[PDB]
């Protein structure tokens, strides 16, 4: 008798547009040393 | 996946045919054997099966939106 | 070359990300759980 393994994917998910949208339209970035 | 009585109301009700012929790729892949494995199953019976991380025809169907 | 597997185990990694936030409530870190399986091997029988 003998065992066989498949083997181990890991995940790759997906990513949204936020850097463009959700600092523009909601919050506005300013720098104050 | 539907049939029986359930299909002809829903087509009847809801569903609408909208396409008319279909085509199905074929692809086929056969994994390397060539390498290490029988000289690791000879010398300890079990094998793994590495190589996993680096770094036609046509057939009439219907379809509804 | 098909032959028997007697089951096995398995491994998944699956990236959630995690929150932050801070005040009366407690600080958050985040955790890694790993969870073992088995697999079943079904039999096929034909005969006339």
């Amino acid at each position: 008798q003998f065992d066989i393994l498949l083997g181990t994917y890991c995940n790759t998910l997906n990513f949204v547009r936020f850097l463009e949208l959700g600092l523009s339209v909601a919050c506005i970035c300013t720098k104050f040393p | 996946v539907t049939t029986a009585t359930l299909k002809r109301q829903l087509l009847q009700g809801i569903l609408q045919i909208d396409d008319t012929a279909a085509d199905v790729p074929v692809t086929y892949g056969e994994m390397v054997l060539q390498g290490t494995n029988l000289v690791t199953a000879l010398v300890m019976g079990k094998a793994v099966r590495g190589m996993d991380d680096v770094a036609n025809a046509r057939v009439p169907a219907d379809l509804v939106i | 070359e098909l032959a028997y597997v007697r089951d096995g185990v398995i491994q998944f990694e699956v990236q959630q990300p995690m929150i932050a936030r801070d005040g009366p409530h407690p600080v958050d870190q985040p955790v890694h759980n790993y969870m073992v399986k088995r697999i079943h091997k079904r039999s096929l029988s034909a005969a006339f």
